[PDB]
DNA sequence: TCATCCCCTTGGCGGTTAAAACGCGGGGGACAGCGCGTACGTGCGTTTAAGCGGTGCTAGAGCTGTCTACGACCAATTGAGCGGCCTCGGCACCGGGATTCTGAT
DNA sequence: TTTTGTTTTTTTCTGTCTCGTGCCTGGTGTCTTGGGTGTA
DNA sequence: TACACCCAAGACACCAGGCACGAGACAGAAAAAAACAAAA
């Protein structure tokens, strides 16, 4: 599960606060209908050009028609950053 | 000398704050584990349930009945009146979609 | 996750990705954007759960921290609209109308 | 039998104070009982339907998370 | 097709289901039960516009015949809530208030 | 590009020999195909994906129908799906 | 090795626990009516930008060849999360002190 | 008591409907072998 | 979890009506008069 890492984002962002079970579990809940919602949509957009294989560029899109505004410009910023950390 | 009494309008908006600043249940835990047994039993006969199932259908249907009676005094309201009515929840499930 | 420089696992979401049926051939820098893009959703989400914690003086985040910190958020309520939070409770929001006059 | 009654009126009023209802007349507490039990019957049909494509004589809470999920009320905290 | 008694096709049912990215593997039965689901539909649904139709003394089926035999179906108007017909219009229903008298 | 209009109207044709279809219809028809299609293929996909199970038989399609589709269409296409499996197997 | 009493332990018939439907005091306003109020319904006159039909200009995806490198699959290597074990404390519940809208004067 | 919506009855061209018909593309037999269930 | 088992995926070889291109025609909107119940 993503227990281990909410905690370790919770540390990064607060370093004196704690996570229950139950807040646990509804941020793996959360995480894991994200995840489903943007593999969804990836698959969609790479179904509907005729291609075989989901990139970068799926992903931006998927996430630039979920996250609205300032939220989805925001999480595609830091994924560009990380994939050009990643490939450097 | 007479002894203390509440207008009509006080301690309704007082168990409105106490309601809307806790977050515990306010359906009892039995009966409501009864009447899923009883719904689920005329689908299948001998059905066994889990705590956390039990849990989970609580929490939802606690939300949407919030979220409908949000709905249905949104509706009263709106009509210039105070006291809900059928009519409201009626108006309000129809413009949600399910009816 | 470490040549990324992201707290969320690399490897476990390319292999969710590729045993999930979403497609034939699955890329390098997809699950490292997924990865990316669920870490800083995380931590908003966090961050505005402990925000809303110290608001209630609370080291620990309950569900009515993470409802207070969702609601509260136009765009975390526009992406999360038809999600039901457990434990959460709504908001303290009464109409002026209902109040004595 | 006739377990709809267990939601009395007590619960009705305490659900429509936490959702802002100020006045509730008497009419209402049959109409929340019967809209309630259709949401019930609803999800617990989806529910018993996802339980016998495993297999299974017991409904696990990630039955009742799949059944609402198809329909419309996302719910979080039980998938562990 | 021919063998299961359906006009609708079971290979390429088949090949949309297996390159469609639903699952590695799919059934010699699938295809068919999809195939015969959705002839039974469309057969349902073009009967209905057909009946529409003759009440319209058209032999052509027009969006609108589509429609008002969609939306009169209960089951068909609940299976299709979320489904907008293009040039189908709505259901001619008026209020009982605005009616004089 | 592929499309189920020569047999939506085969099956117009069996169902009415004496009535045709507009072009708009037959798009509408397409499109009502391609959207059962796709919601049933989603439907049985995730019920295999929930049962850790690779491949998709008829009885996930049958439960991806009683799910989706309300009662006596639910009922009606099972039938069908149940008897089309039946002939296709003899 | 293949018949009575009688002490009392297993069956079914009697007791407390945490809130609300009658039973009553009762009143704020929905319903129906009085009465004031003004924006445009419908018809006319007048003006115009969409419709239909052409008429002339211009680019970029559909589709076809060419070249390519990270993706898939194989043998070694290896590292911290899970399960489990051991430590530690935050606040729900108790009870009292301090604070506070609300009705009656 | 008189003016105005609603329903019935002629043709007449009018957008469309099935027939006539050629190319080929997807509509059928036959060998192999084997992996997904059938039943236990 | 185990032993068995049998029609599909693949591939070779052979074969038949869809579908769009025209055409004669086919039920119907319209053009227009004339006529009955209900509304104002």
């Amino acid at each position: 599960s993503y227990s281990i890492y909410v905690y370790k984002v919770l540390k990064q962002v607060h370093p004196d606060t704690g996570i229950s079970s139950k807040a646990m579990g509804i941020m793996n809940s959360f995480v894991n209908d994200i995840f489903e919602r943007i593999a969804g949509e990836a698959s969609r957009l790479a179904h509907y050009n005729k291609r075989s294989t989901i990139t970068s560029r799926e992903i931006q899109t998927a996430v630039r028609l979920l996250l609205p505004g300032e939220l989805a410009k925001h999480a595609v910023s830091e994924g560009t950053k990380a994939v050009t950390k990643y490939t450097s | 000398k007479k002894p203390h009494r509440y207008r009509p309008g006080t301690v309704a908006l007082r168990e409105i704050r106490r309601y809307q600043k806790s977050t515990e249940l306010l359906i009892r835990k039995l009966p409501f584990q009864r009447l899923v047994r009883e719904i689920a039993q005329d689908f299948k006969t001998d059905l066994r349930f889990q705590s956390a199932a039990i849990g989970a259908l609580q929490e939802a249907s606690e939300a949407y009945l919030v979220g409908l009676f949000e709905d249905t005094n949104l509706c009263a309201i709106h009509a210039k009146r105070v006291t809900i009515m059928p009519k409201d929840i009626q108006l309000a499930r129809r413009i949600r979609g399910e009816r | 996750s470490s040549r990324a420089g992201l707290q969320f696992p690399v490897g476990r979401v390319h292999r969710l990705l590729r045993k999930g049926n979403y497609s034939e051939r699955v890329g390098a820098g997809a699950p490292v954007y997924l990865a990316a893009v669920l870490e800083y959703l995380t931590a908003e989400i966090l961050e505005l759960a402990g925000n809303a914690a110290r608001d209630n003086k609370k080291t620990r985040i309950i569900p009515r921290h993470l409802q207070l910190a969702i609601r509260n958020d136009e765009e975390l309520n526009k992406l999360l609209g038809r999600v039901t939070i457990a434990q959460g409770g709504v908001l303290p929001n009464i109409q002026a109308v209902l109040l004595p006059k | 039998r006739d377990n709809i009654q267990g939601i009395t009126k007590p619960a009705i009023r305490r659900l429509a104070r936490r959702g802002g209802v100020k006045r509730i007349s008497g009419l209402i507490y049959e109409e929340t009982r019967g809209v309630l039990k259709v949401f019930l019957e609803n999800v617990i049909r989806d529910a018993v339907t996802y339980t016998e494509h495993a297999k299974r004589k017991t409904v696990t809470a990630m039955d009742v998370v799949y059944a609402l999920k198809r329909q419309g009320r996302t719910l979080y905290g039980f998938g562990g």
